[PDB]
C-alpha cells in the first residue's frame, strides 16, 4: 500500500538510479536475478512499495527509464543489477538534444513523450493506493532538464492530488562541465517551482568536498557520489517500508516542512560518515549523530547554512534508540543555536524514529532542512545567466527551434522574484 | 534451406537446438558474456574507493554473479587488460 | 545505432585519411584485410559475414594518390567504387575545381553519399578533410558542402581544414583560393578547426625531438586528435559528449565557429616513463601557447569557450582541481560575458599506439578544442597577402578564363572584412 | 473430435505449411519419422485434431498440398519433417500459371481442381466430427490466389454449415516482388469476402519490421517470418487441443468477433517476443504480456491500429495463471484507451486461458482484433489498381483467356463498397 | 521435369552459343567430353549410361564455324547431326536467307526441333540467338520464328538479338535487314533483349580495364547474363521466377516487348576484394546509365517495369531497403500508371567463374531486365539511316533479284512508324 513509482531521465538521473536500485535491492536481499535470499521476515512485508510481482516468483522494479539517446541505457543494462529493469520500460530516441533545452522540450521531447507517458499511465493506474512519484534528473543537461520538467507538468495535470518528489542536481560554478549550463538551469527552475511538491538540490562540488574532507579517500569517482546520493534517497522512505515508533510518510513531511506553497527547496545530508581508518575509533551515540547532522560541511550543497536562518528542520533517525534522548538532543541543538532559527515559528524541528537500521550500520540519520541560505545558489546562477544573456551569446541555438527571448525574460524575472520572496521571510520579525 | 530460418533461434522461443550453429551461441555468448562483466566490473571500481564511503568496511567483489563453471575463463581475460593499463 | 561519415578530398585530405584509417582499424582490432581474427558501428558497417567496410569516401581529380591507395596493403579494405578518381587535375586553380571539372564528378560523389546514408539509421553528422591551399581540394570541398547543405539541411558537418602557414608556403597562389574557400565555408560549415603545418612542425621538433619530419608524422598527430574527439561515441565514459552537443557550447554566434586545437601529452618512449604524467601537468601543458596546433598566440586575445576531452583513468575531482588552477592564473583571461567557459568530457579508453610511430603508450591524455578571439590574426595576414597581388590583378587571368566572374574576388574580401569587424565587436567588454 | 483438415496452395502457402507442421510436430513430440517420443500424457489425448493414425503406429498429417508447378513440393519433401506428408495428397500440374490470375482460375486451375477436390472430399467425409478447414495462400501470386479462392467457393458450396479459415498474405506496396500484384490481389479480395468465414491478413513488410525492431536480429530470412506466422497459427487452436479454464473453439471466436457477416478481416500478433541478449532481463508477467500485446508495432500488419477504433478484440492466454489478474488487466487496457474503442458495443474484449504453454515458454498470448484501421490496406491496393487499370496495362494477358474488363469493374466497385461500408461503422455513434 | 531448347543461327549466334555452353558445362560439373567424372535436366538429357547431350541446335549456311566446332575440344559433346550446315552463304543478303537458300534447310531444322521436343515433358519455352545485321542470321531467324509460331502456338520464345551500334558498324547494308528482321519478329517473338556491341565495349573498357577486347570477352558477359536469367529453374531459391512469369510482369501491351539489360558487379580479381560488394552498392551500380548493356540512355525516358534477379547470399530485407532508396532518387522516375514496378527474384547459387576469363569470383550479383520508354531512340536512328539510302533506292537490286517484292520495304517502315507512335502514346501521363 501507499507505494510510489520511479521515473528517471537523462544520463545523470540514470546513473543515480543505477545505484539507488542496487542499494534498495541489497537492503531487501534481492539478488541481481530477482530472487529473494533475505534473512528477516520484515524484508518481505512491505516489498510492494518499490517492487512488482511476476510469475515465477521474481520481482521487478516499477521504474521508467527515458533518454533522448540510447547509449546510457544500453550501458546501464550491462552493469550489476541491470537485468531487474523490465525491457518494455526502456524508451529512447535516435537523435538526442545536445545539451540544448529547446530541443529537449519543444521539438524532440514533445513527440517522444507520448510513449513514455503511456507506460507511466499504465504503471500508475494499476497500483493499489498511489502515494506519489519521485523524479531524478540533472539541471545541467538539455534533454534531462527539458523532458523531465515537461513530464512533471504533464503528470501534475493528471494527478493534482498526489505528491511529487524531485531530486535535482543544479550546475555549480566551481566544477563546470558545460558552457550552456546557466541557460537550461534558469529555464528549468522557472517550470520546477510551479509543479513540484518537493525539490531536493544536490551539488557535485559539495559531494567532492565531503568525499575529500570527511571520508578522506584519495580518488573520488562518480560511484561514490552516486552511493552517497543513493543512501540519502533511501533514508527518506525507510519508515514507510519498516515499522517504527513514529511512522511518517512523505505527505507528513510535506505538511510539516513547507510553510508556504512556493518554499519547497530543501538541502539534505546523511550521517554518520567516517573514514575507513577511523571507523573503529568512533562510538555511535545520538549526540555523535546529531552533532554531525547539523554540521555545515555535511550538507549535500555548497550553500552555507550559518549564512541564514532555518525556517524548519526534519530528522529521520534509524535503529533502535530511546525517544527521550532524541527529544532532549533536538531541544539542545535548538537552544544553543537560537540565532540561526527563525523566531516567529516555535518548535520548528521534526523527528521520527525507525527501528530498522541500514545493513551494516547500527544507527543512521537523514536530515532535511528548509533554510533561507539556499538563496545564494539562485543568486549565482542568475548572475551567470545575466552575464551571458546581455550579449545574446549562444541564443541563436535556442531561438532557432521556436523559442524566443520573451520566455527568457519571464524566466529571469520569476527566478529573481523567487529569490526576493524567499529572503523576505528571513528579515521578518514578530 | 528456404524453410529453415537464418539462425538457430526461432523467434517464438528465442532458443537453440544442439549442433554447431546452435553451439556458437551457446559459445559466443559465453565469450560475449564475459566481456560485459569487465567494463561494468570496471566502471564502478576505478571511481570507487573500494572501501564504503561512510562505513569504511572492505568492499565485496562482483565475482558472484557469473557462474563458476566459466569462472576460470573470465579469470585470464580480466588480466589481459589489467596489464595493458597496468 | 550512431554513425558518422568522413569525406576526404584532395591530396592532403587523402593522405590524412590514410593516417586516420590505420589508427581506427588498429584501435578496433580489425586487420588490414578487413577481417577480425559492438563499438565498430560508428565508423564501420557489417557485411553479414566477415569483413567490415569503412564509412568513408575518397575524392581526387589527380589519379596518382588513389592508385597508390588501391595497390597498398589496404587494397582489400575499401569498397572498389567509392574511391572516385578523375583524369585531369585542377592544378591549384580554384575556378577549375568549382566550375569546370568538379561539376562532372560531383554527381557521382553525391550518389555515393546517398548510398552510404541510406544504410545508416542514427547518422550523427559528416566529417570532411581538405587542404585549403589547393585547387581541387578547396573547390570540391566548397561544392560538396554547398550541395550537402541543401540536400540534407540541418545535419552537422565538421571541417578539418589546413590553412597555410604565416610565412612558410609551398605554392605562390594559395592566398587567393584560401580566401575564396573561406568565403564558401563561412556560411556553410558548422565547425572549422585550424591545422596549419608550421605549428605542428614546431611541436614535433620541440617535443618529439625529430629534426627531419615528413608529412606522415603530422598526419599521425591529426589522426590522434580525431580519435580523441570521436572516442566518446564508441566507448563507455563517466561524462559523455556528442557531436550535436557542440554548437550549444562552443559557438556563441552563428558566424563565429573557427577554433584552434591542442593536444597533450606529446612525448617519446625514451623519456616518457621518467615522469608521472599527472593530470594537472598535462592540462597545464595543453594550455601552453607553444603547444597550440595552429600558429596563433592565445595571449593576444580573450577566450570565449573551452571544450576539452580527457581519456584514460582520470578522476573528475582531479579535473576540477586543475580547472580551478587555470582560472587562477593571471596570464589567461576569459571574456567578460562568459563566467564559466569549460566543458569537460571524461572517457575510460586510453589512447592507442601505432607500431613504428612516434608517440609512446600512456594512460592519460587531454585534447582541447578552444574558441578564442585571437584567431583574427591569421585572417588579417591572409588578407594582407591577398591585397598585395590583387592590387595589380596578378594571376587573375588564370581564374577569369575558367568561367569565374571578375567581381567574385571582391565579395570574399568584403566578407573577410565583415568577419574581422565581427571578431572585434564581440571581444569588447560591456 | 471437432478436428480440422489442412489445405495449402501456392509456393508461399507451401512454405508456410512446411514450418507450421514442424511446429505442431515439435509441440506434440512427433519425430520426423512419425514416431511419438513425447513426455507428457496430454501430448496424445487430442492428437486426432491434426494427425491421422495408420498401421505400424505412425502418424500422418491430414494435409493437402496443391500447386500448378511441381518444384515447390519436390523441394519441401527433402526438407525436415517432409516425410510425414502422404505422397498421395501431392497434386500438381505440368504448366504453371506465371502469376496470371486468369490462367490459375479459368483455364488451367479449372481442369486440375477435380483431382484435389476428390482427395479433399475423401478427407472430410471420413473424419469423426468436422470442425472446419483452414487455408494458407498468398494474394500476390497467380496460381495461389486463383485456385485457392475457387476452391474456397467449391468447398463452401458443399459444406455451408462448417467453418472456414484463411490466412492470406496481401501484397504490400513497400516490398513489391511482382508488378502484376494489384490485379490478382483485387480480383481475389472480391471472391474472398463472399465465402470465407474468417480471414487473417499477413504482410511481409510488417514481419520485416518486427524482426528488425523487436527481435533485433541482423539478417532476417523467410524462415523467421514463417516461424512467426507458424507460432501465430498454432496459438489460435491451442485450447482446442489442450485443457484450460475457459475452452473456446474457433466457432466461439467466430460468434464473438464478427458483428456483421461481411466484417471478418482480422489482423493478429504474437507475444512475447524478445531478443536473445535481452531474454534474461525481462520477467514474464501478465502486465508485461498485455502491454506488448496491444503495442502497435507488434501487429502482423503494417496497418496502424491507433488510426481507427477496435470493433472487438480477442486474446488467447497460454500457461497457468490467475484469471482475476487477466480480467482486471483487460479492463484496465480498455479504460485507459477508451478513445480507440467503439462506444456503442460495451465490453468488446474476449479472453481465454489455456493451461498448457508453448514448449520453452512459460506464458504466451495470441491476439486477434477486428479493427476499422484495416481500411488503409484496401485503399492503397485499390489506388494502385486504378492507377494501373486506367491505361489497360498488362490487361491483354488476362483478356486472352476468356476474362473481360467487366469483371474488373465489378471487382473494383465491390472492393470500394467494402472499404466504404467498413468505415461506415467507424463514424457511427449511439 | 522442366526443359528449355536454345536455337543458335548465324556466326554471331554460334559464337555466343559456344560461350554459353562452356559456362553451363562448367557450372554443372560436366567435362568437355560430356561425362561426369538433378539440376542438369533443364539444359541436358540423360542417355541412359554416361554422357549428357545438350538441348541445343546449331544452324548456319556457311560451313567454317561449324567445322571449327566439330574439331575443337567439344567435338564429343554435341550430337553429330544437330549441327546443321549449308554450302552457300547468304552474304549479308536478307532476301537470300528468307526466300532462296534458307527454305531448303529450314525443313531439317524443324525435324530436329520436333525430335528434341518429343523428348521433353515439361517444355518451358525456346531460346534463340542471332546477330541481326547479317543475311543468314536475320533471315533464318525470321523463318524459324514464323514456322514455330504456327507449329507450336502458345509456347514462349525468347530472342537475344544483337542490334548494330549507333555509329560503329561492320557492314554497310545492315540497316536494311535489321529493319526487315525487326518487322518479322515484332509480331512473332514474346521477348526481345537488346545487345549492341558498343555498350559492352565501353563496359569492358571502364570496368574490366581491357583496352583490346575481342568477341570472346563480349560473349562471356552475355553467357553470364543468360546463366543469371535461367538460374532460377535449376537451383533452390527463396523467391523463384519462371520464364512463363514474364509477360504478366514486364509486358504491359502485346506490341511492347523490347527491353534492355544490365549486370553488376563487373570487376577483376586485382581490385575486387578491396571493397565489400554490399547489395546496396551493386544494386546502385546496376541502375547506372553507363552500365546499360545496350547503348541507350534511360534518363531520356520513363520506366515501365523492372525485373531484376539476385543470386548468392542476399537477404530479402536488404533488397527491400535498396528498392526503397532507388524509389527515393529524383533522377529515376517511373510511369504514372505504374505504382510498383519491381519484380524481385532471389537465388542461393553464386555465379560460377570460368578459368582464364575476365570476371572474378564473388558471392553476390544482380541482373536486371528493365522495360523503359527510352528505347525508341534506337528505332528512330535506325529509321533515319534506312531512309537515307532508301530515298535513292540504293542496294535494292541485290534484294529484288532474290525474289523479294518492291513493296516489302515500305511496310516495314510503316510498322516502325507505328511502333514509334505507340511508344510515344504509352509514355504520356493521364
Ligand atoms: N598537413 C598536411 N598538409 C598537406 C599535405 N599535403 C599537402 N598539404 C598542403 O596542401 C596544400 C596544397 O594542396 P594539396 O593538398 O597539396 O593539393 P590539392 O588539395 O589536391 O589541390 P591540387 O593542387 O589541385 O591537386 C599545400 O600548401 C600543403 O601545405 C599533407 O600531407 N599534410
Ligand atoms: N556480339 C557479337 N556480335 C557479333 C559477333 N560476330 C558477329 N557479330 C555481329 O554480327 C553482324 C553481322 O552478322 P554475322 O553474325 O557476323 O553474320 P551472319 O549473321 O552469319 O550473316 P552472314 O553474313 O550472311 O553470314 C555484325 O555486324 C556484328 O556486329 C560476335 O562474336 N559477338
Ligand atoms: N553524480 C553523478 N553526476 C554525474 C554523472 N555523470 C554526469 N554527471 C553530472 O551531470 C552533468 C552533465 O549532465 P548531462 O549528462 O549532460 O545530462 P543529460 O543532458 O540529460 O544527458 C555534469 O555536470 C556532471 O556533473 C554520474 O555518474 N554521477
Ligand atoms: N513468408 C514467406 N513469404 C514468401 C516466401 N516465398 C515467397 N513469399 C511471398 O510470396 C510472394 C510471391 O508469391 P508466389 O510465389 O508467386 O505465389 P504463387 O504464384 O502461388 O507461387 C512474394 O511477394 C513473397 O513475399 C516464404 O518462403 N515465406
Ligand atoms: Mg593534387
Ligand atoms: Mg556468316
Amino acid at each position: 500500500m501507499r507505494e510510489i513509482v520511479h521515473i528517471q531521465g537523462g544520463q545523470c538521473g540514470n546513473q543515480i538510479g543505477a545505484k539507488f536500485w542496487e542499494v534498495i535491492s541489497d537492503e531487501h536481499g534481492i539478488d541481481p536475478t530477482g530472487t529473494y535470499h533475505g534473512d528477516s521476515d520484515l524484508q518481505l512485508e512491505r516489498i510492494n512499495v518499490y517492487y512488482n510481482e511476476a510469475t515465477g516468483g521474481r520481482y521487478v522494479p516499477r521504474a521508467i527509464l527515458m533518454d533522448l539517446e540510447p547509449g546510457t541505457m544500453d550501458s546501464v543494462r550491462a552493469g550489476p543489477f541491470g537485468q531487474l529493469f523490465r525491457p518494455d520500460n526502456f524508451v529512447f530516441g535516435q537523435t538526442g538534444a545536445g545539451n540544448n533545452w529547446a530541443k529537449g522540450h519543444y521539438t524532440e521531447g514533445a513527440e517522444l513523450i507520448d510513449s513514455v507517458l503511456d507506460v507511466v499511465r499504465k504503471e500508475a493506474e494499476g497500483c493499489d493506493c498511489l502515494q506519489g512519484f519521485q523524479i531524478t534528473h540533472s539541471l545541467g543537461g538539455g534533454t534531462g532538464s527539458g523532458m523531465g520538467t515537461l513530464l512533471i507538468s504533464k503528470v501534475r495535470e493528471e494527478y493534482p492530488d498526489r505528491i511529487m518528489e524531485t531530486f535535482s542536481v543544479v550546475p555549480s560554478p566551481k566544477v563546470s562541465d558545460t558552457v550552456v549550463e546557466p541557460y537550461n538551469a534558469t529555464l528549468s527552475v522557472h517550470q520546477l517551482v510551479e509543479n513540484a511538491d518537493e525539490c531536493m538540490v544536490i551539488d557535485n562540488e559539495a559531494l567532492y568536498d565531503i568525499c575529500f574532507r570527511t571520508l578522506k579517500l584519495t580518488t573520488p569517482t562518480y560511484g561514490d557520489l552516486n552511493h552517497l546520493v543513493s543512501a540519502a534517497m533511501s533514508g527518506v522512505t525507510c519508515c514507510l517500508r519498516f515499522p517504527g515508533q513514529l511512522n511518517s510518510d512523505l505527505r507528513k513531511l510535506a505538511v510539516n516542512l513547507i510553510p508556504f506553497p512556493r518554499l519547497h527547496f530543501f538541502m539534505i545530508g546523511f550521517a554518520p560518515l567516517t573514514s575507513r581508518g577511523s571507523q573503529q575509533y568512533r562510538a555511535l551515540t545520538v549526540p555523535e549523530l546529531t552533532q554531525q547532522m547539523f554540521d555545515a560541511k555535511n550538507m549535500m550543497c555548497a550553500a552555507d547554512p550559518r549564512h541564514g536562518r532555518y525556517l524548519t528542520a526534519s530528522a529521520l533517525f534509524r535503529g533502535r534508540m530511546s525517544t527521550k534522548e532524541v527529544d532532549e538532543q533536538m531541544l539542545n541543538v535548538q537552544n544553543k543555536n537560537s540565532s540561526y532559527f527563525v523566531e516567529w515559528i516555535p518548535n520548528n524541528i521534526k523527528s521520527s524514529i525507525c527501528d530498522i537500521p541500514p545493513k551494516g550500520l547500527k544507527m543512521a540519520v537523514t536530515f532535511v532542512g528548509n533554510s533561507t541560505a539556499i538563496q545564494e545558489m539562485f543568486k549565482r546562477v542568475a548572475e551567470q545567466f545575466t552575464a551571458m544573456f546581455r550579449r545574446k551569446a549562444f541564443l541563436h541555438w535556442y531561438t532557432g527551434e521556436g523559442m524566443d527571448e520573451m520566455e527568457f525574460t519571464e524566466a529571469e524575472s520569476n527566478m529573481n522574484d523567487l529569490v526576493s520572496e524567499y529572503q523576505q521571510y528571513q528579515d521578518a520579525t514578530a | 534451406k528456404r524453410n529453415t530460418n537464418g539462425m538457430p533461434f526461432n523467434p517464438i522461443t528465442l532458443e537453440y537446438e544442439k549442433s554447431s550453429a546452435g553451439d556458437s551461441l551457446k559459445k559466443r555468448d559465453e565469450m560475449a558474456k564475459v566481456r560485459g562483466y569487465v567494463r561494468a566490473e570496471n566502471l564502478d571500481t576505478r571511481s570507487n574507493c573500494g572501501y564504503n564511503i561512510l562505513t569504511g568496511e572492505q568492499r565485496i567483489g562482483v565475482e558472484y554473479l557469473v557462474p563458476n563453471h566459466l569462472r576460470d575463463d573470465y579469470k585470464t581475460k580480466v588480466d589481459l587488460k589489467n596489464e595493458f593499463y597496468s | 545505432m550512431r554513425e558518422v561519415i568522413s569525406i576526404h578530398v584532395g591530396q592532403g585530405g587523402i593522405q590524412v585519411g590514410n593516417a586516420c584509417w590505420e589508427l581506427f582499424c588498429l584501435e578496433h582490432g580489425i586487420q588490414p584485410d578487413g577481417q577480425m581474427p559492438d563499438a565498430f558501428n560508428t565508423f564501420f558497417s557489417e557485411t553479414g559475414a566477415g569483413k567490415h567496410v569503412p564509412r568513408a569516401v575518397f575524392l581526387d581529380l589527380e589519379p596518382t594518390v588513389i592508385d597508390e591507395v588501391r595497390t597498398g596493403t589496404y587494397r582489400q579494405l575499401f569498397h572498389p567504387e567509392q574511391l572516385i578518381s578523375g583524369k585531369e587535375d585542377a592544378a591549384n586553380n580554384f575556378a577549375r575545381g568549382h566550375y569546370t571539372i568538379g561539376k562532372e564528378i560531383v554527381d557521382l560523389c553525391l550518389d555515393r553519399i546517398r548510398k552510404l546514408a541510406d544504410n545508416c539509421t542514427g547518422l550523427q553528422g559528416f566529417l570532411v578533410f581538405n587542404s585549403v591551399g589547393g585547387g581541387t581540394g578547396s573547390g570540391l570541398g566548397s561544392l560538396l558542402l554547398e550541395r550537402l547543405s541543401v540536400d540534407y539541411g540541418k545535419k552537422s558537418k565538421l571541417g578539418f581544414t589546413i590553412y597555410p602557414s604565416p610565412q612558410v608556403s609551398t605554392a605562390v597562389v594559395e592566398p587567393y583560393n584560401s580566401i575564396l574557400s573561406t568565403h564558401s565555408l563561412l556560411e556553410h560549415t558548422d565547425v572549422a578547426v585550424m591545422l596549419d603545418n608550421e605549428a605542428i612542425y614546431d611541436i614535433c621538433r620541440r617535443n618529439l625531438d625529430i629534426e627531419r619530419p615528413t608529412y606522415t608524422n603530422l598526419n599521425r598527430l591529426i589522426a590522434q586528435v580525431i580519435s580523441s574527439l570521436t572516442a566518446s561515441l564508441r566507448f563507455d565514459g563517466a561524462l559523455n559528449v556528442d557531436i550535436t552537443e557542440f554548437q550549444t557550447n562552443l559557438v556563441p554566434y552563428p558566424r563565429i565557429h573557427f577554433m584552434l586545437s591542442s593536444y597533450a601529452p606529446i612525448i617519446s618512449a625514451e623519456k616518457a616513463y621518467h615522469e608521472q604524467l599527472s593530470v594537472a601537468e598535462i592540462t597545464n601543458s595543453a594550455f601552453e601557447p607553444a603547444n597550440m596546433m595552429a600558429k596563433c598566440d592565445p595571449r593576444h586575445g580573450k577566450y570565449m569557450a573551452c571544450s576539452m576531452m580527457y581519456r584514460g583513468d582520470v578522476v573528475p575531482k582531479d579535473v576540477n582541481a586543475s580547472i580551478a588552477t587555470i582560472k587562477t592564473k593571471r596570464t589567461i583571461q576569459f571574456v567578460d560575458w562568459c563566467p564559466t567557459g569549460f566543458k569537460v568530457g571524461i572517457n575510460y579508453q586510453p589512447p592507442t599506439v601505432v607500431p613504428g610511430g612516434d608517440l609512446a603508450k600512456v594512460m592519460r591524455a587531454v585534447c582541447m578544442i578552444s574558441n578564442s578571439t585571437a584567431i583574427a590574426e591569421v585572417f588579417s595576414r591572409l588578407d594582407h597577402k591577398f591585397d598585395l597581388m590583387y592590387a595589380k590583378r596578378a594571376f587573375v587571368h588564370w581564374y577569369v578564363g575558367e568561367g569565374m566572374e571578375e567581381g567574385e574576388f571582391s565579395e570574399a574580401r568584403e566578407d573577410l572584412a565583415a568577419l574581422e569587424k565581427d571578431y572585434e565587436e564581440v571581444g569588447i567588454e560591456t
